[PDB]
């Protein structure tokens, strides 16, 4: 039943009785369910060590992953370009699943296109799906470039895209100089960051390989940044606001933040922004190029250095306020521009906060997950906040990055209870976090669902999700923050010590119980 | 609205901009109803290849079965057999609603994969496959079977997971179900619901076909094909029970494997998703001899209708408990109508969708007043265009596997109120300042089936349609 | 007892046996206390109809306000001044208040000096105490200016300023050009907000009543900005931003915002930024003078108009969609500026949040206060969103206000069952969120005892607090924060989604109960 | 550190900077420590008026009453009689812990208020006060009481809140105390405290005189002067109830004024805060017989002197008992020091605060192995420096309200690790890059008194001063 002046959906709908009972009978009568103790005693279980030891002992089954696919980031990574579009040369299940999944997260509209091999060209190729997409595509949604990428079948049967393309040009389906850059992007090998790796260092040789002989480092005086899998619109404005607030010339090489962020204002725009073809041709003239997510840009830096010959620095993602400072100091030595006195007041800033907020941070325990570079930077962040990472998580991980992050735990006393894991999922975590629990979680929105277990042991047990990461698809909007810099060192730091004083709020706010500890001023 | 002509002229236009291969077929699937015809072979065909290249928003196979068949049965555990893509973008995508307690014995909203690396493509999955079973065993004790829901590189690897599944079957005493549901096979979403229910008839449904201990009633129906987005096959068997009928089986959504099992027991297939369950339905009634009808819960007209019919394939008590339920409900939908059809009256709606819901939401928007101006589907055949065209009127628009240029330039034109498509649309409308309603995951609201969906449906599109921020895309200094 | 490992503050301590059976004991035997069944029919009872009718009717009583007094609100004022030193000329304790109370909002230094009148001056008044005061002011902290407000004392026994002052230069305790400009700020009159225009219209006049015969109204072509009592840096941030970004030439009369953010870099600056002297004295050459906060800025407009002759523009609080759209309009109208490309972007992704995020706003019900200009500003914002603001409070707001606020509320379907209420207390507020539940309230942390209130009655009538306005003491550096512009709407609109989606997703989290509901998308 | 003659330099120079008035002034309020001097009055003066215009970090009397005092007492509605400030500047400021249900039978986070506009002030408050009065009884039925705490214009104004007291207080049948603790009344929040001490003495405490039915035991104390930041309070009765004593009364923190009228029942006052109330303690002293003595909860080594002390007072059983709290406790006070002594030992602190901690913290900080290098009070007297200065190490700086400008030049000269005063001076310290902890409100923690404060204090003064964030201040490229 409904009330017409007070509707109700699913919740709280279906707590009415007559739902109640119906729902009472369809399990009694039909279900054959276990009986309640024995859920009860199951779950209990799953809680335990002995449950983690077998948990850790998985060979074969992955359970509630914490990775995305190759394709997924050379579809972001293509983005970022003017007026280009994503072609994904495979099956076209892949590219329905991409567009939806980072039209969730960022809440905009995700253009791509698929060839759409089926079961035919599973034997004799994909090549005609090619020549057709590439001018299908072409002519339809009028991109000045295609940046091309694979899925799992077109792997599998072993598509040539360098072939296929050039034939597509040969015959006629799309004119001789129109760029197809492309990448073979296996999404049985590494994950969605190993696909915008791919991508990019697809997309730089297509536009520089065979044109070196003019090139001379330095001579255009200006600084490329590769993001890399970045998907914070917050980070690519703070990095380019950063580096004209010191006056450096510099070049974004993927920047999809106009595409990401069109207006509404009557029209759909397919197209905004983004790095132009002029400056990937010119970039060999850089002074030096700066990768902002080194732990997944190795392919890139291998054709920067080896084929641009720039000195690519050793720096780690600019987060927290040391690496930040590195980060400046470095953009400083390459261009020469001094670091300006509202960037240090800037950092001086976030010190500040750092001091005011030092008494709730100190201590708390975290577990956290995430691709690699964005997980050491906040672990290292965590660290000069005083805050004890117990459970670092990177599913996409590999054993050198692994080895880096426990260096860093060992340089502070802040790291003496911390496990970096590798290759490991998030129902290893949730094992994590009931056995050697945290005061909070920090991660994507997956991680809601072991919110949910850790509440069922009990409201002591229960470890709240603080979000941070992609995908976040649970809240709006939050697409639009900053983690980089001290721009985003200040917003971490705030979101952290407020869920600290949230939960306290919700623990003292028992009248006449927990009401004592309930303060105005904290 | 628009002359015959004018659409005519609206679809030839659009066609202009593509390369000759693409027009001469786009032309087949874009059609400007005639709804005295029965016959949907006529004016436009379905279920053939995509373009390449042309933004299609279709699905594929593994989404047919894993995404929309398999995914939801509760008390299995459902394995995405592949790379970790799939099984982690159509994780928790879908709002297959069910009871049970995650993770001890029901397993919904989990993505179980292997995870297919390098050294499992080169020399297969098979052993792997066989330690992720008993590793499923040890840890998820209370599952009550398994399904392994193949992606793409499986068959084109040679692994035979049929093999695994009937040796770790008897090993374990245990039903595993092996679906060959890999994205290449068929054209969209809707082969994998043909695979998925005939895995269903092969490795389960057969399972009591000798137990004769369930005791049975003259009144015992299923739900075939709704899979409770929201809610919605709750909302809609409170009414066939408060109707006197015993509802069996949901299929799938909060569905059991026991409650599959027991589905060959019933006296009728109460079949919503014809689309996705007219196969198993086809079987059930060759082998089990148990009839199947058509029904359409959407809107108080058409529950009303649906009710009236279910009731008359049984006897008289049922069908007076049904006007009892008829008459209960009443006073509640007249007061929906009341509040927002004076709302609603008169604005028009084009819809995209998958394969039913296109057709089957019509009546619910005239029941407000509205005008369905437009629709289409993504994976539809010529038996659902056959349903649908008597539901359309005169000159409205039909399109079959739209791209997104099409669907965007189909829009300029016609200038409907209200779009209700999916999630890959729905950021595109918004910013052309047409409000836009989900029609798959209903915007995270309903349920909008019976009596109780109605009203939500109601108030949800009143909430967007005559939504203050319309007004607003404008700078009032560009006036 | 302590475990040295795991050691427990007063939460959670106290809830150990032995402190319970000890606190058990200090009840029973000495607190005589009522019992506790009689203090739940007497708290069931407040949340009554009954109550809140008599709760309506007091006269005599305030309990709770939802305001502050006139010479807080002149310190905030004089802050705002190059190298100022505010100085309230009446008792010492008025200020450690008053610099306390900034503390807590800000986390950060408040300089304020007062002069420290007795019981002796009480008698004799306080002549004595201001030329010393002065004095040892201007040399012991070195301001450039001493902007003097009054406290009660002063007030009642009716100290000169203007002739204490006066006669502080004539006998040589201060030099004669050293700046003084000074206002009453009675207590007993109006608010803090009050207090500010008071202290700023004593300011304008010091430096230009006298001066007024070269003036020429647009001679210096920029637009002064009053921005009236706000405590958000990113409100007065965002101001300059926008005015900026169109090249528009501008004054910002008061400007607080470096003093109120300095850095931690090893330095304490007593004063840092601020309108300058030179600034206040060219004011009248400007094109107009805008007034971001005109229902506190009455005797400012008057002076402003009288004595500049600026014909000052009919604008409400630059918050929300339109209001913000005509701010502009009018900025662009007087300075002949176009509006620029990227202002109309920034509206049109305000717009389209707005349209992301529509489905979860509609129809909520808010219950708010605040001061006048912030709290109309917010009923217009939550209008334009689908919300109904139901219980609209402001203490300090007048009947005029009221009118204004009403026909803004008539001017929408949203508007139909919210009342405004001025004169009425948070102890009136609670009363209504009892009685006619809302969603939640927007309001400042005094805020959080009504939840506290309402979670005693039950879970399904908490009322969970949004903090937003001043003062927020329970949660860190939400002061950096922004209301106004576009840039302020995005904030709000975020904040509100946000607290809806995290408490649908704790009445969804369980565990077979409410989680059929716990979508991982939203 | 520093010797005499360079603190004594200090001094001069920093004084250099005001007029030859404050100057003259200022320097009476400084001293170089001798801890032999047992008259104080030799070294500093003290509680005498602020110079104008010099940044006191002083409140008012009002503040000493309301917000110290009575403020506290949680079955009782204390009404901030005057303009709409005051009460609420200090609405829920100070952490005076208690138990109760806040709106219904305790009432001490909330703010009342006459809020006084200009008819009020032109033709006085006495009437509303009296409407006031009858409304916190229909709206508040289950309060035990009411204090009006006056406002700095209600004197000024020549209101008369005793008669309206007794003349509402008669109607009613309720104890209505007149507080007449207005701002310009003296010098500081101290004459508040005797203000407050008095207004207890005339209209409370006095009301069982003749009732004989309290059941008394020799055992009976009441803890004076602990008005539970954090709770401290609780964290002082837990060991005088396990050492066999029955704690009758707490004035004020969680305190009841039941509990204040069955004070005079008890056999000992144990003051912890000598400055506020030493006035009433030396009242029921002459007009009951009831003996009183000081005590120091802050750190092991104060505790344990304090148990002893206390328990020397009673019988062996007590004493006894006393032993085995001591006993008790040991094992998880020595584990403290274990812990932290070594992260804090050598370091040097500066402390301004109030009336009692600047001296009563200090064998806390000892017992860490810190060293005080500089102390002072907003508003002592000089009963409090005699108690001061033997506390306190050779060349130590003392300071007697001081100015914020001295404060911070003490501080740039002296270099302490670590700087605990209020929150007007924290956030000035911190961007100095000196640890600064809350040495009023805690920082929010606590408690700090007793054996199990001790842990948290410890906890405390590490988690701060050794924080990495202080490594921090200067950008590498300076
Ligand atoms: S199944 Fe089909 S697409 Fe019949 S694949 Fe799809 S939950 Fe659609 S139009 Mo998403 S045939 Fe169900 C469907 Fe319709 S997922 Fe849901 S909405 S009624
Ligand atoms: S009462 Fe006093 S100032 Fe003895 S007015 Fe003050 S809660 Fe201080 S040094 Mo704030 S005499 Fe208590 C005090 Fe000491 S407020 Fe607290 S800390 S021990
Ligand atoms: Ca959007
Ligand atoms: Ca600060």
């Amino acid at each position: 039943s409904q009330q017409v002046d007070k509707i109700k959906a699913s919740y709280p709908l279906f707590l009415d009785q007559d739902y109640k009972d119906m729902l009472a009978k369809k399990r009694d009568g039909f279900e054959e369910k276990y009986p309640q103790d024995k859920i009860d005693e199951v779950f209990q279980w799953t809680t335990t060590k002995e449950y983690q030891e077998l948990n850790f002992q998985r060979e074969a089954l992955t359970v509630n992953p914490a990775k995305a696919c190759q394709p997924l980031g050379a579809v972001l990574c293509a983005l970022g370009f003017e007026k280009t579009m994503p072609y994904v040369h495979g099956s076209q299940g892949c590219v329905a699943h991409f567009r939806s999944y980072f039209n969730r997260h960022f809440r905009e509209p995700v253009s791509c296109v698929s060839d759409s091999m089926t079961e035919d060209a599973a034997v004799f190729g994909g090549q005609q799906n090619m020549k057709d997409g590439l001018q299908n595509c072409k002519a339809t949604y009028k991109p000045d470039m295609i940046a091309v990428s694979t899925t799992c079948m077109a792997e599998v049967i072993g598509d040539d895209l360098n072939a296929f393309i050039n034939n597509s040009k040969k015959e006629g389906f799309i004119p001789d100089e129109f760029p197809v850059p492309f990448a073979h992007t296996p999404s049985f090998v590494g994950s969605h960051v190993t696909g915008w790796d791919n991508m990019f260092e697809g997309i730089a040789r297509y536009f520089t390989l065979k044109s070196m002989d003019d090139k001379v480092v330095g001579s255009n005086k200006k600084i490329n940044i590769v993001p890399g899998f970045e998907t914070y619109l917050g980070n690519f404005r703070v990095i380019k606001r950063m580096l004209s607030e010191m006056g450096v010339g510099y070049s974004l090489l993927s920047d999809p933040e106009e595409v990401l962020d069109t207006p509404a204002d009557g029209q759909f725009r397919m197209y905004a922004g983004g790095t132009t073809q002029e400056e990937m041709k010119d970039a060999p003239n850089a002074l030096n190029t700066v990768l902002l997510q080194p732990w997944h840009l190795e392919k890139t830096k291998k054709f920067v250095e080896g084929t641009w010959k720039h000195e690519v620095p050793k720096l780690n993602i600019p987060m927290g306020l040391d690496w930040t400072d590195e980060f400046l100091m470095k953009v400083s030595e390459i261009s020469g521009q001094p670091i300006p006195a509202s960037l240090t007041k800037e950092r001086g800033r976030l010190v500040d906060m750092m001091t005011d907020s030092h008494t709730w941070l100190h201590g708390k325990r975290f577990a956290l997950w995430g691709d690699p570079d964005f997980v050491m930077g906040l672990v290292k962040f965590l660290l000069e906040l005083g805050c004890e990472p117990v459970h670092i998580l990177c599913h996409n991980g590999n054993k050198r990055w692994k080895k880096a992050v426990d260096a860093i735990l060992a340089a502070s006393p802040y790291g003496k209870n911390a496990t970096v894991y590798i290759g490991k999922d998030l129902w290893h975590l949730r094992s994590l976090v009931f056995t050697d629990k945290p005061d909070f979680m920090i991660g994507n929105s997956y991680g809601k669902f072991i919110q949910r277990d850790t509440l069922h042991k009990g409201k002591e047990f229960e470890v709240p999700l603080i979000r941070i990461g992609f995908p976040i698809f649970d809240r709006h909007h939050l697409h639009r923050s900053t983690t980089l810099g001290y721009e985003g060192a200040m917003q971490i730091l705030t979101t952290l010590v407020n869920s600290i004083l949230e939960r306290l709020d919700e623990e003292t706010r028992g009248m006449q119980a927990t009401d004592y500890n309930h303060d105005l001023v904290r | 609205g628009m002359s015959r002509e004018e659409v005519e002229s609206l679809i030839q236009e659009v066609l202009e901009v593509y390369p000759e291969k693409a027009r001469k077929d786009r032309n087949k699937h874009l059609a400007v109803n005639d709804p005295a015809v029965t016959q949907s072979k006529k004016c436009i065909i379905s279920n053939k290849k995509s373009q390449p290249g042309l933004m299609t928003i279709r699905g594929c196979a593994y989404a047919g079965s894993k995404g929309v068949v398999w995914g939801p049965i509760k008390d299995m555990i459902h394995i995405s057999h592949g790379p970790v893509g799939c099984g982690q973008y159509s994780r928790a995508g879908r709002r297959n609603y069910y009871i049970g307690t995650t993770g001890v014995n029901a397993f919904v909203t989990m993505n179980f994969t292997s995870d297919f690396q390098e050294k499992d493509i080169v020399f297969g999955g098979d052993k792997k496959l066989a330690k992720l079973i008993d590793e499923v065993e040890t840890l998820f004790p209370l599952n009550k079977g398994i399904s392994v829901q193949s992606e793409c590189p499986i068959g084109l690897i040679g692994d035979d997971i049929e093999s695994v599944s009937k040796v770790k079957g008897a090993e374990l005493s245990k039903t595993i179900v092996p679906v060959r549901c890999e994205g290449f096979r068929g054209v969209s979403q809707s082969l994998g619901h043909h695979i998925a229910n005939d895995a269903v008839r092969d490795w389960v449904l057969g399972k009591r076909d000798e137990d004769t201990t369930f005791a049975s009633t003259p009144y015992d129906v299923a739900i075939i094909g709704d899979y409770n987005i929201g809610g919605d096959a709750w909302s809609s068997r409170i009414l066939l029970e408060e109707m006197g009928l015993r509802c069996v089986a949901q299929w799938s959504g909060d569905g059991s494997i026991s409650e599959i099992e027991l589905t060959p027991k019933v006296k009728l297939n109460l079949v919503h998703c014809y689309r996705s369950m007219n196969y198993i339905s086809r079987h059930m009634e060759e082998k089990y001899g148990i009839p199947w009808m058509e029904y359409n819960f959407f809107g108080p007209t058409k529950t009303i209708e649906s009710l009236r019919a279910i009731a008359a394939k049984f006897d008289e008590s049922i069908q007076k408990k049904c006007e009892e339920v008829i008459a209960k409900y009443k006073p509640e939908w007249e007061a929906v109508v009341a509040k927002y059809r004076p709302r609603l009256e008169g604005k028009r709606v084009m819809l995209y969708i998958g394969g039913l819901r296109p057709r089957h939401v019509i009546g619910a928007y005239e029941d407000l007043g509205m005008e369905v101006v437009g629709t289409g589907y993504e994976f539809a055949h010529n038996d659902d265009y056959d349903r649908t065209m008597k539901e359309m009127g005169d000159s409205t628009l039909l399109y079959d596997d739209v791209t997104g240029y099409e669907f965007e330039e189909f829009v300029k034109r016609i200038k409907p109120d209200l779009i209700g498509s999916g999630i890959k649309e729905k950021f595109i409308f918004q910013k052309m300042g047409i409000p836009f309603r989900e029609m798959h995951s209903w915007d995270y609201s309903g349920p909008y089936h019976g009596f109780d969906g109605f009203a939500i449906f109601a108030r949800d599109m009143d909430m967007t349609l005559n939504n203050p921020c319309w007004k607003k895309l404008q700078a009032p200094w560009e006036a």
